[PDB]
C-alpha cells in the first residue's frame, strides 16, 4: 500500500522528513548508514539541486564522477 | 540527561515556576510532521510578497498586472543597480536615497529591469504544477495584481477577495528556467489529462456563444458579401444583425497536403455572427468549426485542434483573440437578468395537484391497510420525486423553445433567447438542474440523516419560500458548507501520501 | 497565541546582524575612497592613508 | 467558492432519493402467491405496486425487524 | 405616530401584523451580570450564592469558625471613559464582612469573643458596561454566552460502529455541575461498568460496597428472591405465574390438582391467565431446576457455625442437600429473565477483586491513585468526598431537576449531592433500557443543552477563587493566636482576583468585541458557542452537534453560523429567544385556546414544546380570530404536516422568530438560497461605517431595533424639549410628567466625537435633531456611525446595473464608476494608535528629545521644542510622530567611514536614532497625542503643556453642566415662585443668585421651594467634588511597566478612499473585488443620459441561487422612482394638496398591508418635512418571510412611472449606441467590508532575519517575506525548477553567507548564485550532533 511502500526509503534524511524522527536517526545511526543524496527530498532538505529537471544534468554528471578515479 | 535529550520518555520535567513541560533536544528536531523546518512552511523566503487579485482583460496571456509600489520595493536590489549602471547615481547609498524619494527618474528605469524579467505568481492551496505560473510584468496603478482570467481555471481562483503571492526569479537560471517551463503561454495543457485547461471560462464564452447564434429573422436576412471583411462593416454600422442567416465569401484552409497548405474558398451559408469570427481563426482550420452554435463545450474542443494542427505557438495568440473578442461582444450583447426572465410553467399549480392527489390514494391504502407503513413512505416519495421531474421538463419545455416567432410568412418557433437560458446552453453558468430551482420547485431536501423528507419544498425561489420550507432547506445547506469545509482536509492528505511513495 | 507552532523565540530578530544595503555600500566606500585617493598626489595619498 | 458546497449537497441528495426510488422498479406482473408463505395477495397490492411478492403481513413483520436489529 | 418617525417613514408591505415588538437584543448578556453583581437576601445565582456554599468556613475542628455576613461593591475607581484611555480593567472592588468566632475548650458551644471584622477587600471585579461589554485594558471584549451539555443524567447509544456486530450499546452518564463525573455502562457480555472522570474502567458493583453494602443487599436491591421450600422431602418452589413469560418450562409444571403445561411447551398468554386467574402460590419440583439458580441471601450451618454458601453463590443438586439436611427451609434465588429481567448485575458480583466494605474502597482508592499504597481511613474518605460530599460535589438545582425529571420523580428540587438512593435509582432506570421499555436521549436536543451566559461564568470563576483561599484561611485559623489575627490578616487578596482576572482577560469565552457595525456589535453579544472550558472541542464532535436541530426553531439561528472550521459550533441567538428560568431556552408563542387565538403569550422550553402542537407564522385568522381554513399546516411532535382546525393548541408568534437579527436585516430572504444567506449575514457584520451615513432604501424593518439597541446611538433618557444642540453636547428640558420633584433640570447627552474603534475605524455620534424640536421618552437623539435618522445604515445603496462590461467583472470582480470615489461616498475613516516608548537600557536611559543625529530641519518643522508631532499636521510616510533616542555609545567606525567624517565633519553622535515615524504608504491627519509619564520623573515641556490644557477644557465642561443645570433649576424655581406670588416682571429683574428667599404662604408650594434649594447647593456641592477629583486625575503620575520612562501615544485620522483590491457584497452573499474605476464618460447611461454607478455581472445571479438581491434590485428602482417623482415635485413646488395627494397613494398599494397612514400628520409643518426626506428615495420595508410580492413591487413601479420589467435598454458611454436587449437596473444596498487593499498588500526585497534562524522576520512591519511551503516545493519540482528552487531555499531565505553575496552580485549586474548550505541544515547537523550521534559529511 502506497502509505506502507513510502515508508521504505534509502535515504535516511528523507525518512526523518515525515516518519517518526526519533526512531529514524536512532534505528540509523546504530548502523552507520551512509547517505548518498540521489533522491529529491534529502537535496532540498540540504538545500542543493533537485537531482531532476535541470539538476539531473548535473547529479548525472557528477554521480558518475563517482565510484571512479 | 534524559530530560535534556528527550523529554517525555520519563516523567515529563517541567521548566522553572512554569507549568508548561521545557521542550528538549530531541522534541528540537521532532515535531509535525518529522523536522519542522523542511514541513510547510516551509521557510520565508526574501523578495517576495502579495496582494488581492483582480482582473484585467487587457492582458496578453503571458503578462500581468503587478502594483507601482510593490515592484518597486521588489525589485529594489536591480534599482540600485541598473541606476548606477546608467550612471544616473554616484553611489549605492543615493540610489537608495533616490527610489526612497520615489523620483520620477526611477520609473523609466524601473521599466527596464522589469521587461525579459518574469516574475512568478502563486495562488493558495499549490495543487498541481500549474498552481505557480510565471507571467511577465505590466506595471500597475493600485495595490491589486491583475491576473489574466483564463489563467484563473488552473488556478481555481475566483475573486471573492482571494490574494496571491509573487516572487522574483533572482539567478539568470531562475529566469530561464520561469521563461520556458514555468512561463503562462508554456503550460497551457493540462498534465492530467491532454486536454487545454486555459479553455475560455464564463463570461468570454456567453460573449461568443450569443454571437454565434441565428434567429429566424432579423436585419440583414439574406444577403450575400465579400468576405469577412465586410461582414463586420455591415454589423458595425447597425445595417445588419449580429444573427442572421446569410452566404457570405470565405476562405478556408486545409493543410491536407505533404505538410502543406491548401486554400478552399466557397460561398458558405452562415450567419453574420460567424463571419465577423472567422477573422480570429488561423490558417488551417476548417470554417465548420466555427459554423455552428459554440458553446463552453464546443469552443474548448476548438482550441484543441487548433494546438493539434499547428502548434503551441498559433494557438497562443488564437486563445488570447477569443478572449478579447468574447468579452467585447459580451457587453453589446446587453443580456441581464430580471424577475421576468425566470418564467415558471402554465401547468404548475396543476402539477402539484395531480402528485398532491397520489399521496392521498396512497394514504387512503395505508389507512385500510392495503399498504403498508415503511411501504407508504417509500411509495409518496416516488410520487414527489415523480412530480419534480415534470415541473423539471415541463418549464425546459416552455423555457428552451418558446420565443415563437414569425418569419415574412406564417409562425415558427427555435430555441429560445431568453437570458437566464442562453447562459445554461451555451454553458457559461448554470445548468437545467439548477434552473429547477429557481423556475420549477425545487426537490424534496434531506436532513442530515439523509433521510428525504416526505413533504417537499413545493415553493420555488421566484416564489417566495415559506417559514418552514426554508427551514428544511437549511439542513441540506448546512451539511453542504460543513462537508465541502472537510473536504479541503481530505484532498490534502491523499496528495501528501502519494508524493510520499513517488 | 494561537496554540500555533509559532513560538516567541521565533519573532526575536537577529540585532548583530549587518543588513545587505549597509554590507553593499560599505563594500562601495572602499571603491570611492581608494580612487579618491590614487586622484591626488602620490605624498597625499600615503599621508592620509597613513594618519 | 461556496458554489461547490452547494453542488456537493444537490449530488448527495440526488442519489440517496434514487436509490429509494429504484425500490419500487415498474411494469411487473405476475401471480398472487406469497413467496415466503403462502398467503392471499389482493389485487390491490398486484394494482399499486406492480410485481408484488410479499404479502402485507409480510411487508411489514421484514419491515419491523430490520428496526428492532438497529 | 412619533417624533422621529415623523421625520422618515419606512413604507411597510407585509401583512401579518406584529404581536409582539423586537425586545431588548442586547437582554440576555445585561441581564445575567446584572443577576451575578447585586445583593439578593437568599440563594438564587449570584455572589451571595457562591459565598453562601464555601462560607462558614471553619478551622481543623479546632472550634475557631470565619463566618459571612454579606457584601458590597465599591464605586468604580475609573468611570468608563477615564479607564479606557488610561488601560486599566474597569473594576468594582469588592468588600465583604467577615465575622470570626472562637470556642472555648472544651466548649457546649459559644464565644470568649467575636471580632466582626468589617469588610475585608478581595480584590476588584469587572463591571459590564450600559451596553453589555467589558474593559479589560482599555479595550471593550464581550463575553459570548456559552452551549454546553446540561446537567443531569442522560442515557445514549454508541450503536453501530462499536466492535462491528452491530448488537448497539447503552450507557448512563451523571453529569454533576461541579465534582466527579459518574459513568455507567454497559457491554457486550452485558456487564455493568462505572468509570469515574474518564478513568480506568472498573466493575459496577463496588460503589455499593463502598456505600456499606455487602453481597446480600446487592441481590437483594437489584434482584427479586424466588423462595425455594423443602417441605416434606425435596424441595417446593414460590412461582410467579408472571415469571415463566420469556421462558419455555423447565420440568413437569403442575400445580392445584391439574397439569396446566407439560415440559417442552412456551409459557405464554394462556398459561399466564390460567396461573394468574387460579391462584397457583406454590407447586412442587424436582432437585435439579437450582443447578442454575443463584442463591440470595447467606445460609450458614447452624451447629457448627461455618459458612455454608456465601451470598451470590449457586446452588447445585449437591449443594442444595448440604444446607437442606442442615434444617434451613428457606433457600431465596435469583429470577433471570435475558428478555425482562436480565441477569445482569448477578455477572458483575462475579467480576469484582473486593468483598466487604474496605476492600472495595481500597479498588477506587487504586484506580483513582495507583502507584501509592492504600489505607483504611483514605479508602473510606475518597469515596464520601467524591459523590457525598456538599462542598466536592452539587448537581446545583437544575442538575437536580434534569435528575428528578429524567428519571420520572415528583420533586422539582431535593438533594444537591448524590445519595444511596440517587446511585442506586439510576442503575435501575439505565438497566430498563437495555431490556426494551425505555429510549435514549440525544446530545443535539436543546432541551438537554443548556446555555450559560456572563453571569454565571464569572461567580463559577469566583467559587474557585475561594476554594484556593479557602485551604488558606483554614490554614490560618488552626494555630491562630487569641485575639490578634483578624479576617483580613488571612484572607490575601491577589489569590481571589487572580482567579477572576484569568476569565475575563483571557479565555475562549472573552474576545475583541467585532465592533466594525452596530450590527458586528449586537450579533456578537448575542452569539452562542459549544466549545471552550466545559463544552466539546472541534477535534471531538462529530458532526450531530454541528448539524441544525429541530428544536433550534425560534431559539438558535438556523441561518446566522459561520462558514468556517467550527460551522454549527457557534450559531447565533435568534431574535425572540430568551432564557429558561431553569436555564433553557425558550420561545414565545400565542395560547390557542379551543379555536381561537389568544394574545395571551407563553415560554416554551425545548421540552415544553415537543408536547404542544403550534400552528405556523403565516396563517389567516379573521374577524375574532378564528382560522379562516378548516385544516391549518401546523408543526407538533418534530415533525409539520396539516392539522385540524380546533386541534391546535398554541401558534406561532411571528414570520421572523425563526431567524437571527444578522439573518432578519436581509430583504427578500424568502427568495434567496439557504447557503447564500449565510453569508449575507456573515459579511453583513463586517460592513466598514462610511463617512456619509446613508440608509437602505431596501430594507425589512429590524434597522431601527438593531440601530438603537446597539450603544452605537444615543437614546433620549426623558421626554422633553431641545434647549441647546452643539456638533458636542444635546441638552433635553424635560417635559414635565417626567420629571422628577427634585433637582429638577434637564438631560443632557453628551455625545462621542471621532474616536479609534477596535478594527481602527471610526466611531463618531451626530445630532440628528434641530434646535427646539419635540422628542418623546425613547426618541433618537443622535445616530452612530452606520446609523441614519434612527435606521441601521451599515454601507450606501447605488444605482446597479446587471450587465458584461468588457470582461471587467470576470468572477464576482466589481465594476464601479468614478462618481462613486468623487463623491467619496465610499470612503471609509480609520484611526490608527502609534506609540513611542522611553526606556531603560543597560547602557542608559533613552530621552524623548527633539536633538536627532543627521537630520534637517525639513523633519523638525512638524516637530515641535519637546520632540512631539503638533496636533493638526497632516503627514505622511516617513515624517516622524516622535523623537527618539537610544544610548549606543563608542560606535568604533571603521577607516573609510573615519575619513569620511574627517572630511565632511560630522560630529559622529553617542546616541543611536529610535524615534518613531510614520508607516510607509499610510498617511494622514493627526488629531491627537498623549503622555504618560512614570510618577516621580519630571513632565518635559509639551507634557506638561497638555496635562495643563486638560485641565482648561475639563474645567470648561463641568461648568458648562452647572450653568444649563442653574438656569434649568432656577427657571423652575421662577415657575413655583408664580403660583402663589406671581410678579412676573418684579421677578426677574434682581440678581437671580438672590431668589432662594422667597417664601409662599401655608401650602405645599412652601414645601416645593424647599426641594429645589436642597438640591441646587448639592450641585454646587457635586460641581465642586467633581471638579477636584477631576484636576488630581490629571496631574497624578501615569504608572507605567517596570523599565519604562514615559510613553507617547499618537492618534492617526487616515481617510481611505476605494480602490481597486477592496472586498464588496451585497447583503445577498455576492462577493466582489472593485477591478477598475471607469470614467463617467465610459459608463452605460439610459434615454435620460443618467449613468450608473455599478456594473454586476448577470452569471453570479443564476449559479448562487440567490435571487433577492434581483428583487431588491428591482424594488430599489421603483422605490427611487417615487424618490424622483417627488424630487420633481418639490423642485416644482406644486404645494401641500399635489405632494400629499401623490404620497397618500404610495403608502396604501394595493389593499391588504399592516402600515396606515395619514392624514393625521399636520397637514403642513410636518408633511413637508416628511417630503423630503424622501426624495432621496422611498424606504420600504420588505419583512423576512412576510416580505414584498412581485405584483407589489410592479404595483410600486407602475407609481414611480417605471416599466414593470425592471430593466430599460441602455447605451454603451464609449460608442455611445444601443446595449440590444433590455438590462435590469436598479438599486441595490451594497456594503464594503473591511478586507481593504491596502492593509493586505505587503512587499520585501531584504529586510530583518530570525536571530535562531537566519529566516526573513517580520519586525518594523515590513513584513517577513512569503512562506514557501511543501507544496509549493512540488510545485517547482514537477517543473524542473531546479535552480528556481534552490534559490527559494537557500540564499532567498536560509542561507546566511550567500544572501549577502547575492545582493552584492544584484547590484553589480551578475545575476548568480553562490550558494552553500542553508543554516536551516547546518542547526539541525548541530543538533544531532549534540546528541550523542556522529553525523559528518563524507568524501568529496
Ligand atoms: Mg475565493
Ligand atoms: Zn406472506
Amino acid at each position: 500500500g502506497i502509505t506502507k511502500a513510502s515508508l521504505a526509503t534509502e535515504s535516511f534524511i528523507s525518512a526523518a522528513s515525515f516518519q517518526e524522527t526519533t526512531r529514524v536517526l536512532t534505528e540509523a545511526a546504530v548502523a552507520g548508514k551512509r547517505d548518498e543524496l540521489r533522491g529529491l527530498k534529502e537535496n532540498v532538505i540540504v538545500g542543493r539541486l533537485i537531482p531532476a529537471g535541470t539538476g539531473y544534468a548535473y547529479h548525472q554528471d557528477r554521480m558518475r564522477r563517482r565510484a571512479a578515479g | 540527561v534524559d530530560a535534556l535529550l528527550d523529554n517525555g520518555r520519563r516523567g515529563r520535567a517541567i521548566t522553572g515556576s512554569n507549568k508548561r513541560p521545557l521542550k528538549s533536544l530531541a522534541d528540537m528536531i521532532k515535531g509535525k510532521q518529522g523536522r519542522f523546518r523542511q514541513n510547510l512552511l516551509g521557510k520565508r523566503v526574501d523578495y517576495s510578497g502579495r496582494s488581492v487579485i483582480t482582473v484585467g482583460p487587457y492582458l496578453r496571456l503571458h503578462q500581468c498586472g503587478l502594483p507601482k509600489k510593490m515592484a518597486l520595493e521588489l525589485f529594489k536590489p536591480f534599482i540600485y543597480g541598473k541606476l548606477e549602471l546608467r550612471g544616473l547615481a554616484t553611489t549605492i547609498k543615493a540610489a537608495k536615497k533616490m527610489v526612497e524619494r520615489e523620483e520620477a527618474v526611477v520609473w523609466d528605469i524601473l521599466d527596464e529591469v522589469i521587461r525579459e524579467h518574469p516574475v512568478l505568481l502563486n495562488r493558495a492551496p499549490t495543487l498541481h504544477r500549474l498552481g505557480i505560473q510565471a507571467f511577465e510584468p505590466v506595471l500597475i496603478e493600485g495595490k491589486a495584481i491583475q491576473l489574466h482570467p483564463l489563467v484563473c481555471a488552473a488556478y481555481n481562483a475566483d475573486f471573492d477577495g482571494d490574494q496571491m503571492a509573487v516572487h522574483v526569479p533572482l539567478t539568470l537560471e531562475a529566469q530561464l528556467e520561469a521563461r520556458a517551463l514555468m512561463m503562462s503561454t508554456n503550460n497551457i495543457l493540462s498534465p492530467a489529462n491532454g486536454e487545454p485547461i486555459i479553455v475560455p471560462s464564463q463570461d468570454v464564452v456567453l460573449g461568443l456563444y450569443y454571437m454565434t447564434r441565428d434567429c429566424v429573422n432579423a436585419k440583414g436576412e439574406g444577403m450575400v458579401l465579400t468576405g469577412p471583411k465586410e461582414a463586420e462593416r455591415l454589423y458595425r454600422s447597425g445595417l445588419a444583425s449580429l444573427h442572421a442567416r446569410v452566404k457570405v465569401r470565405i476562405t478556408e484552409y486545409e493543410k491536407d497536403a505533404n505538410g502543406e497548405l491548401v486554400a478552399k474558398t466557397s460561398l458558405k451559408d452562415t450567419t453574420v455572427g460567424r463571419a465577423i469570427l472567422w477573422m480570429i481563426v488561423p490558417k488551417g482550420l476548417p470554417y465548420s468549426i466555427v459554423n455552428q452554435a459554440l458553446g463552453k463545450k464546443a469552443i474548448s474542443k476548438m482550441l484543441n485542434t487548433c494546438y493539434r494542427i499547428l502548434g503551441l505557438k498559433p494557438t497562443v495568440i488564437f486563445a488570447d483573440q477569443i478572449m478579447y473578442t468574447g468579452f467585447a461582444y459580451a457587453a453589446r450583447s446587453g443580456a441581464s437578468v430580471g424577475i421576468d426572465d425566470m418564467v415558471i410553467p402554465e401547468k404548475k399549480h396543476e402539477i402539484i395537484s395531480e402528485a398532491e392527489a397520489e399521496v392521498a390514494e396512497i394514504q387512503e391504502q395505508f389507512q385500510s391497510g392495503l399498504v403498508t407503513a415503511g411501504e407508504r413512505y417509500n411509495k409518496v416519495i416516488d410520487i414527489w420525486a415523480a412530480a419534480n421531474d415534470r415541473v423539471s421538463k415541463a418549464m425546459m419545455d416552455n423555457l428552451q423553445t418558446e420565443t415563437v416567432i414569425n418569419r415574412d410568412g406564417q409562425e415558427e418557433k427555435q430555441v429560445s433567447f431568453n437570458s437566464i437560458y442562453m447562459m445554461a446552453d451555451s454553458g457559461a453558468r448554470g445548468s437545467a438542474a439548477q434552473i429547477r430551482q429557481l423556475a420549477g420547485m425545487r426537490g424534496l431536501m434531506a436532513k442530515p440523516d439523509g433521510s428525504i423528507i416526505e413533504t417537499p419544498i413545493t415553493a420555488n425561489f421566484r416564489e417566495g419560500l415559506n417559514v418552514l420550507q426554508y427551514f428544511i432547506s437549511t439542513h441540506g445547506a448546512r451539511k453542504g458548507l460543513a462537508d465541502t469545509a472537510l473536504k479541503t482536509a481530505n484532498s490534502g492528505y491523499l496528495t501528501r501520501r502519494l508524493v510520499d511513495v513517488a | 497565541g494561537d496554540d500555533e507552532d509559532s513560538h516567541l523565540g521565533d519573532f526575536i530578530e537577529d540585532t548583530t546582524l549587518e543588513l545587505p544595503l549597509d554590507s553593499a555600500t560599505t563594500e562601495s566606500l572602499r571603491a570611492a575612497t581608494h580612487d579618491v585617493l590614487a586622484g591626488l598626489t602620490a605624498r597625499e595619498a600615503k599621508v592620509l592613508r597613513m594618519r | 467558492e461556496a458554489d461547490e458546497a452547494y453542488s456537493v449537497t444537490e449530488q448527495l441528495t440526488m442519489t440517496g432519493i434514487n436509490r429509494i426510488r429504484q425500490k419500487i422498479n415498474a411494469h411487473g406482473i405476475p401471480v398472487y402467491l406469497c413467496e415466503a408463505c403462502g398467503n392471499p395477495i389482493p389485487e390491490a397490492r398486484r394494482k399499486i405496486f406492480p410485481g408484488v411478492t410479499l404479502c402485507v403481513e409480510c411487508q411489514a413483520y421484514q419491515e419491523r425487524q430490520r428496526k428492532h436489529y438497529a | 405616530y412619533s417624533y422621529t418617525e415623523k421625520k422618515r417613514i419606512r413604507k411597510d408591505f407585509g401583512k401579518r401584523p406584529q404581536v409582539l415588538d423586537v425586545p431588548y437584543l442586547l437582554s440576555i448578556q445585561l441581564d445575567s451580570f446584572q443577576k451575578f453583581i447585586e445583593q439578593d437576601p437568599e440563594g438564587q445565582y449570584g455572589l451571595e450564592a457562591a459565598f453562601r456554599s464555601v462560607f462558614p468556613i471553619q478551622s481543623y475542628s479546632g472550634n475557631s469558625e470565619l463566618q459571612y455576613v454579606s457584601y458590597r461593591l465599591g464605586e468604580p475607581v475609573f468611570d468608563v471613559q477615564e479607564c479606557q484611555i488610561r488601560g486599566v480593567t474597569y473594576s468594582a472592588p469588592l468588600r465583604v464582612k467577615l465575622r470570626l468566632v472562637i470556642y472555648e475548650r472544651e466548649a457546649p458551644e459559644g464565644t470568649v469573643k467575636d471580632i466582626k471584622e468589617q469588610e475585608v477587600y478581595m480584590g476588584e471585579i469587572p463591571l459590564m458596561t450600559d451596553n453589555g461589554t467589558f474593559v479589560i485594558n482599555g479595550t471593550e471584549r464581550v463575553i459570548v454566552s456559552q452551549l454546553h451539555r446540561s446537567p443531569g443524567v442522560f442515557f445514549d447509544s454508541d450503536k453501530g460502529k462499536t466492535h462491528s456486530s452491530g448488537k448497539v450499546l447503552y450507557n448512563a452518564r451523571i453529569i454533576p455541575y461541579r465534582g466527579s463525573w459518574l459513568d455507567f455502562e454497559f457491554d457486550p457480555k452485558d456487564n455493568l461498568f462505572v468509570r469515574i472522570d474518564r478513568r480506568r474502567k472498573l466493575p459496577a458493583t463496588i460503589i455499593l460496597r463502598a456505600l456499606n453494602y455487602t453481597t446480600e443487599q446487592i441481590l437483594d436491591l437489584f434482584f427479586e428472591k424466588v423462595i425455594f421450600e423443602i417441605r416434606d422431602n425435596k424441595l417446593q418452589m414460590e412461582l410467579v405465574p408472571e415469571r415463566l413469560r420469556g421462558e419455555t418450562a423447565s420440568f413437569d409444571i403442575e400445580a392445584n390438582g391439574k397439569v396446566y403445561v407439560e415440559k417442552g411447551r412456551r409459557i405464554t398468554a394462556r398459561h399466564i391467565r390460567q396461573l394468574e386467574k387460579d391462584d397457583v402460590k406454590l407447586i412442587e419440583v424436582p432437585v435439579e431446576y437450582i443447578a442454575g439458580k443463584v442463591v440470595a441471601k447467606d445460609y450458614i450451618d447452624e451447629s457448627t457455625g461455618e459458612l455454608i454458601c456465601a451470598a451470590n453463590m449457586e446452588l447445585s443438586l449437591d449443594l442444595l442437600a448440604k444446607l437442606s439436611q442442615s434444617g434451613h427451609k428457606r433457600i431465596e434465588t435469583l429470577f433471570t429473565n435475558d428478555l425482562d429481567h436480565g441477569p445482569y448485575i448477578s455477572e458483575t458480583l462475579r467480576v469484582d477483586p473486593t468483598n466487604d466494605r474496605l476492600s472495595a474502597l481500597v479498588e477506587i482508592y487504586r484506580m483513582m491513585r495507583p502507584g501509592e499504597p492504600p489505607t483504611r481511613e483514605a479508602a473510606e474518605s475518597l469515596f464520601e468526598n467524591l459523590f457525598f460530599s456538599e462542598d466536592r460535589y452539587d448537581l446545583s438545582a437544575v442538575g437536580r431537576m434534569k435528575f428528578n425529571r429524567s428519571l420520572l420523580r415528583e420533586e422539582i428540587e431535593g438533594s444537591g449531592i448524590l445519595s444511596k438512593d440517587d446511585i442506586i435509582d439510576v442503575m435501575k432506570k439505565l438497566i430498563d433500557i437495555r431490556n426494551g421499555k425505555g429510549e435514549v436521549d440525544d446530545i443535539d436536543h436543546l432541551g438537554n443543552r443548556r446555555i450559560r451566559s456572563v453571569g454565571e461564568m464569572a461567580e463559577n470563576q469566583f467559587r474557585v477563587g475561594l476554594v484556593r483561599v479557602e485551604r488558606a484561611v483554614k490554614e490560618r485559623l488552626s494555630l491562630g493566636d487569641l485575639d490578634t489575627l483578624m479576617p483580613q490578616d488571612m484572607i490575601n487578596a491577589k489569590p481571589i482576583s487572580a482567579a477572576v482576572k484569568e476569565f475575563f482577560g483571557s479565555s475562549q469565552l472573552s474576545q475583541f468585541m467585532d465592533q466594525n457595525n452596530p450590527l458586528s456589535e449586537i450579533t456578537h453579544k448575542r452569539r452562542i458557542s459549544a466549545l471552550g472550558p466545559g463544552g466539546l472541542t472541534r477535534e471531538r464532535a462529530g458532526f450531530e452537534v454541528r448539524d441544525v436541530h429541530p428544536t433550534h426553531y425560534g431559539r438558535v439561528c438556523p441561518i446566522e453560523t459561520p462558514e468556517g472550521p467550527n460551522i454549527g459550533l457557534i450559531n447565533s441567538l435568534s431574535v425572540y429567544a430568551q432564557t429558561n428560568e431553569y436555564g433553557f431556552l425558550e420561545t414565545p408563542y400565542r395560547k390557542v385556546t379551543d379555536g381561537v387565538v389568544t394574545d395571551e403569550i407563553h415560554y416554551l422550553s425545548a421540552i415544553e414544546e415537543g408536547n404542544y402542537v403550534i400552528a405556523q407564522a403565516n396563517s389567516n385568522l379573521d374577524e375574532e380570530g378564528h382560522f379562516v381554513e378548516d385544516l391549518v399546516t401546523c408543526r407538533s411532535k418534530g415533525e409539520s404536516s396539516l392539522f385540524s382546525r380546533d386541534q391546535v393548541d398554541y401558534m406561532d408568534v411571528s414570520t421572523q422568530q425563526v431567524v437571527s437579527v444578522g439573518a432578519s436585516l436581509i430583504p427578500f430572504l424568502e427568495h434567496d438560497d439557504a447557503n447564500r444567506a449565510l453569508m449575507g449575514a456573515n459579511m453583513q457584520r463586517q460592513a466598514v461605517p462610511t463617512l456619509r451615513a446613508d440608509k437602505p432604501l431596501v430594507g425589512t424593518g429590524m434597522e431601527r431595533a438593531v440601530a438603537v439597541d446597539s450603544g452605537v446611538t444615543a437614546v433620549a433618557k426623558r421626554g422633553g424639549v431641545v434647549q441647546y444642540v452643539d456638533a458636542s453636547r444635546i441638552v433635553i428640558k424635560v417635559n414635565e410628567d417626567e420629571m422628577y420633584p427634585g433637582e429638577a433640570g434637564i438631560d443632557i447627552y453628551n455625545l462621542t466625537k471621532y474616536t479609534r474603534s477596535n478594527q481602527n475605524t471610526c466611531i463618531n455620534q451626530m445630532p440628528c435633531v434641530s434646535l427646539g424640536e419635540p422628542v418623546e421618552r425613547g426618541d433618537v437623539l443622535a445616530d452612530g456611525p452606520s446609523t441614519d435618522l434612527g435606521e441601521l445604515a451599515l454601507g450606501q445603496n447605488m444605482r446597479v446595473a446587471f450587465m458584461p462590461w468588457n470582461g471587467y467583472n470576470f468572477e464576482d470582480s466589481i465594476l464601479v464608476s468614478e462618481r462613486v470615489v468623487q463623491e467619496d461616498r465610499f470612503t471609509t475613516i480609520h484611526i490608527q494608535e502609534l506609540a513611542c516608548v522611553s526606556r531603560d537600557t543597560k547602557l542608559g536611559p533613552e530621552e524623548i528629545t527633539a536633538d536627532i543625529p543627521n537630520v534637517g530641519e525639513a523633519a523638525l518643522s512638524k516637530l515641535d521644542e519637546s520632540g512631539i508631532v503638533y496636533i493638526g499636521a497632516e503627514v505622511t510616510g516617513g515624517d516622524i510622530l516622535v523623537g527618539k533616542v537610544t544610548p549606543k555609545g563608542e560606535t568604533q567606525l571603521t577607516p573609510e567611514e573615519k575619513l569620511l567624517r574627517a572630511i565632511f565633519g560630522e560630529k559622529a553622535s553617542d546616541v543611536k536614532d529610535s524615534s518613531l515615524r510614520v508607516p510607509n504608504g499610510v498617511s494622514g491627519t493627526v488629531i491627537d497625542v498623549q503622555v504618560f509619564t512614570r510618577d516621580g520623573v519630571e513632565k518635559d515641556k509639551r507634557a506638561l503643556e497638555i496635562e495643563e490644557m486638560q485641565l482648561k477644557q475639563a474645567k470648561k465642561d463641568l461648568s458648562e453642566e452647572l450653568q444649563i443645570l442653574e438656569a434649568g433649576l432656577f427657571s423652575r424655581i421662577r415657575a413655583v415662585l408664580v403660583a402663589g406670588g406671581v410678579e412676573a416682571e418684579k421677578l426677574d429683574k434682581l440678581p437671580r443668585d438672590r431668589w432662594l428667599e422667597l417664601g409662599l404662604t401655608d401650602e405645599e408650594k412652601q414645601n416645593q421651594l424647599e426641594q429645589l434649594a436642597e438640591q441646587y447647593d448639592e450641585l454646587k456641592h457635586e460641581f465642586e467634588k467633581k471638579l477636584e477629583a477631576k484636576r488630581r486625575k490629571i496631574t497624578q503620575g501615569d504608572d507605567l511597566a517596570p523599565g519604562v520612562l514615559k510613553i507617547v501615544k499618537v492618534y492617526l485620522a487616515v481617510k481611505r478612499r476605494i480602490q481597486p483590491g477592496d472586498k464588496m457584497a451585497g447583503r445577498h452573499g455576492n462577493k466582489g473585488v472593485i477591478s477598475k474605476i471607469n470614467p463617467i464618460e465610459d459608463m452605460p447611461y439610459d434615454e435620460n443620459g443618467t449613468p450608473v454607478d455599478i456594473v454586476l455581472n448577470p452569471l453570479g445571479v443564476p449559479s448562487r441561487m440567490n435571487i433577492g438581491q434581483i428583487l431588491e434590485t428591482h424594488l430599489g428602482m421603483a422605490a427611487k422612482g417615487i424618490g424622483d417623482k417627488i424630487n420633481a415635485m418639490l423642485k416644482q413646488q406644486q404645494e401641500v394638496a399635489k405632494l400629499r395627494e401623490f404620497i397618500q397613494r404610495a403608502y396604501d398599494l394595493g389593499a391588504d398591508v399592516r402600515q396606515k397612514v395619514d392624514l393625521s400628520t399636520f397637514s403642513d409643518e410636518e408633511v413637508m418635512r416628511l417630503a423630503e426626506n424622501l426624495r432621496k428615495g422611498m424606504p420600504i420595508a420588505t419583512p423576512v418571510f412576510d416580505g414584498a410580492k412581485e405584483a407589489e413591487i410592479k404595483e410600486l413601479l407602475k407609481l414611480g412611472d417605471l416599466p414593470t420589467s425592471g430593466q430599460i435598454r441602455l447605451y454603451d458611454g464609449r460608442t455611445g449606441e444601443q446595449f440590444e436587449r433590455p438590462v435590469t437596473v436598479g438599486y441595490m444596498y451594497m456594503l464594503k467590508l473591511n478586507h481593504l487593499v491596502d492593509d493586505k498588500m505587503h512587499a520585501r526585497s531584504t529586510g530583518s532575519y530570525s536571530l535562531v534562524t537566519q529566516q526573513p522576520l517580520g519586525g518594523k512591519a515590513q513584513f517577513g517575506g512569503q512562506r514557501f511551503g511543501e507544496m509549493e516545493v512540488w510545485a517547482l519540482e514537477a517543473y524542473g525548477a531546479a535552480y528556481t528552487l534552490q534559490e527559494m531555499l537557500t540564499v532567498k531565505s536560509d542561507d546566511v553567507n550567500g544572501r549577502t553575496k547575492m545582493y552584492k552580485n544584484i547590484v553589480d549586474g551578475n545575476h548568480q548564485m553562490e550558494p552553500g548550505m542553508p543554516e536551516s541544515f547546518n542547526v539541525l547537523l548541530k543538533e544531532i550532533r549534540s546528541l550523542g550521534i556522529n553525523i559528518e559529511l563524507e568524501d568529496e
